[PDB]
DNA sequence: TCAATATCCACCTGCAGATTCTACCAAAAGTGTATTTGGAAACTGCTCCATCAAAAGGCATGTTCAGCTGAATTCAGCTGAACATGCCTTTTGATGGAGCAGTTTCCAAATACACTTTTGGTAGAATCTGCAGGTGGATATTGAT
DNA sequence: ATCAATATCCACCTGCAGATTCTACCAAAAGTGTATTTGGAAACTGCTCCATCAAAAGGCATGTTCAGCTGAATTCAGCTGAACATGCCTTTTGATGGAGCAGTTTCCAAATACACTTTTGGTAGAATCTGCAGGTGGATATTGA
């Protein structure tokens, strides 16, 4: 009787506060940001999906994701992209 | 009476509308057109307040973008006035209908 | 002991679990490694952080403390890389970068 | 009431305005009818698909996602509606 | 091991043009074609299902997807021949 | 064979396995494979028919890529459908702009 | 006897459009292919066919780009494609 | 890239149906072709590498062409 | 045209590289049975969307005028096509050796399940507050003398 | 080289429609204890993929001549921009009726899962064949006179 819908709204806002503590974002802009993350999400995962397949694999590893990222993102966006990922996965396994 | 030379207000407007983001087509006429076109595909259709807004966002966007390529096509012909052929070339190259 | 959200575990703001659940229910693959959700949440977090930064700056330049689309557009269209990444995308309400062909300007 | 010839609703001052944001300083007179022709084609194609999605979902209402998914098909990916 | 639509394309080749044969490469082009469309059609069908919170791709998905994927008369005809084949296979 | 049951040449079995092993959906309905197969067949039919003609027209009895392109690009609909595809060894439809011609 | 300027061209055009063979020299291309590749990864090895793909793709693209180029030159009243034309076409196609 | 001789380019521009060619075109065309290849190949390789291989098969190219919206028929699907 | 190139262009024809056709051996595809489910059918709560009514001013229209842009010519400088040459880098053709895609065959590590708690998020309400919309001189930017 | 004539800036104002926060339930991650696999890892093929090595032969590079294409410079008919007056229709605001999304239940009809038996389709011989590739002989398409 309620119908709960989800978005990365809360998360975007958390990241918004880290970069600019004094800045804020509007609903519409929060919407734009929501589309962004999904678009990208589907792009990354979809490419991931292909990689695994072209390679007769039934599991998408964090490795596929990364090559996906290389194929999808341009220049430094990708360089920096991969750095955060790797760091994130290394830190995760260790703790 | 004071009079601005031709082209001077054209440039004035360009700066004006490029600095803003509001929609340039009047809302009602567009909603009307959307229903007419949609009606000729399926009868008794209904539209979300937003669905129409979406369409109008896409449309304006598409057209403004076409006019840019359009204008680069007039400039290439040493002209300064966009024409249909300027619009058609742009769409041929784009691949909309070669 | 007390539970560690997998995200905090990797030191990420985005939801690693939400991401894992969307990877599975997505039908992208039969199975999903434990590192993928993590890795991906991270790439999405950083990309979000990247456009948010340039947007804020643009909000600053215009004497506003609230980011609106125009700012996102301005952000996306001025950086070469984000502009290429979001080349076939249109931001509702984002307008266009002010740009006048040189030939059209006065004599 | 019967909807007819509403493509004419897209006035000339409007098309100019859209041409201004495009960066056009001078507009040929034939442009107006040509622009309408193109807009009506764009719309058709995007609405056609939208509705196809409304039909497969068995709804009487075209929703915003319908449009968005539709725009996505024609590679005119919209941000801000879902 | 390895597989291709060479056999089936060739069979179809024969019905329409009994007298003509098809080269290697040309055969290769036809294979590329089938796969592609297959993917496009199957891909979209996957998408329809998903938007509709469905977990099963019915032939209805296939059909609708084909309406979205194929142009004009190619589309009309495609729905027919495929609907015809199901009507027939089912009974 | 399911394919003869549906009166088709194309493997309805092969496609069903392709859809199952494809990641397209959680589960695949019985009519799906049939339906699609037939569509892959028909489209194939259609392109071969035109190629034939082309080959025939060229005086050959063997369909080659060039015949396929001619077939494809001459028809508007197939051209829309394979608009972002290139047939290897296809060549291009002969077309010379009027202005470039001798006056 | 001398064929007036440009007459041959039309005969060159009619000719080359009529064929479907590649028109770039096999070895120089393959040499080009390997070279670029090696700047990305080393001790790579190409399938004979892989180079055919790359060449098929390159030529096809290039011929296509020229059709759009020509159209841009004609549009400016010129009959000789120039670099601005090639740039215009690419700029409109969305390549840069 | 200089291996891509001027008389071959002319041929390419000929199939494209071009009657007359400015002299600068050639260096220009060489530029563009270089970018094409660089982009198509980088992706091919990435794909080659993901497969943990030392050989760029014809399929890798095929896949990378798809990604660049330049789909190719005749070597795989 | 009348002529004198140089070009295409069907007509005919002869084999080797492909094609297409055989002949068999595994991998799927089909059966038979037994289950798990997905999601169509049956309510029905209720947002949201279709419609209308009013007052009001924002703007689309249509007309005058005339500035200056597009287009039509004309001209000649010199760039890019047609050529006949001279020479060498591509062709290709084996011939061979060997890096390496591809197959196995185990198996330890990483996943999937199936439940049971334990939070993190979302959907309302309660609180705030940028900033939209106006106002007003300061500052150019234009266009006439 | 000046100056009205106008439009464009920029800062100060201030209520209010659009965030920011504040709180309660709950759908969903998190935590464990099993029940499979998945896809590396040694071992090794049979490949295709490099490498020479070695001649010929188109095919590329050149340096001449000039034909005609690009480029720049005027001129002027008239198209389209700027403006004003007119008065229509799109906006704004809110009111209602109710069609038809969606959220739950209920449960057959249908898809999934093995375990097995049959048949088909992919390979590598064996057996035809279509075009490739020249080679005449004869209108064609060009270009000069
Ligand atoms: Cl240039
Ligand atoms: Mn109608
Ligand atoms: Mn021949």
């Amino acid at each position: 009787k309620r119908s709960r819908k989800e978005s990365y709204s809360i998360y975007v806002y958390k990241v918004l506060k880290q970069v600019h503590p004094d800045t804020g974002i509007s609903s519409k802009a929060m919407g734009i940001m929501n589309s962004f993350v999904n678009d990208i999400f589907e792009r990354i995962a979809g490419e991931a999906s292909r990689l695994a397949h072209y390679n007769k694999r039934s599991t998408i590893t964090s490795r596929e994701i990364q090559t996906a990222v290389r194929l999808l993102l341009p220049g430094e966006l990708a360089k920096h992209a991969v750095s955060e990922g790797t760091k994130a996965v290394t830190k995760y396994t260790s703790a | 009476p004071h009079r601005y030379r031709p082209g001077t207000v054209a440039l004035r407007e360009i700066r004006r509308y490029q600095k803003s983001t509001e929609l340039l087509i009047r809302k009602l006429p567009f909603q009307r057109l959307v229903r007419e076109i949609a009606q000729d595909f399926k009868t008794d259709l209904r539209f979300q307040s937003s669905a129409v807004m979406a369409l109008q966002e896409a449309c304006e966007a598409y057209l403004v973008g076409l006019f840019e390529d359009t204008n680069l096509c007039a400039i290439h012909a040493k002209r300064v006035t966009i024409m249909p052929k300027d619009i058609q070339l742009a769409r041929r190259i784009r691949g909309e209908r070669a | 002991a007390k539970a560690k959200t997998r995200s905090s575990r990797a030191g990420l703001q985005f939801p690693v679990g939400r991401v894992h659940r969307l990877l599975r229910k997505g039908n992208y693959s039969e199975r999903v490694g434990a590192g993928a959700p993590v890795y991906l949440a991270a790439v999405l977090e950083y990309l979000t952080a990247e456009i948010l930064e340039l947007a804020g700056n643009a909000a600053r330049d215009n004497k506003k403390t609230r980011i609106i689309p125009r700012h996102l557009q301005l952000a996306i269209r001025n950086d070469e890389e984000l502009n290429k990444l979001l080349g076939r995308v249109t931001i509702a309400q984002g307008g266009v970068l002010p740009n006048i062909q040189a030939v059209l300007l006065p004599k | 009431k019967v909807l007819r010839d509403n493509i004419q609703g897209i006035t000339k001052p409007a098309i100019r305005r859209l041409a201004r944001r495009g960066g056009v300083k001078r507009i040929s007179g034939l442009i107006y009818e040509e622009t309408r022709g193109v807009l009506k084609v764009f719309l058709e194609n995007v609405i056609r698909d939208a509705v196809t999605y409304t039909e497969h979902a068995k709804r009487k209402t075209v929703t915003a996602m319908d449009v968005v998914y539709a725009l996505k098909r024609q590679g005119r990916t919209l941000y801000g509606f879902g």
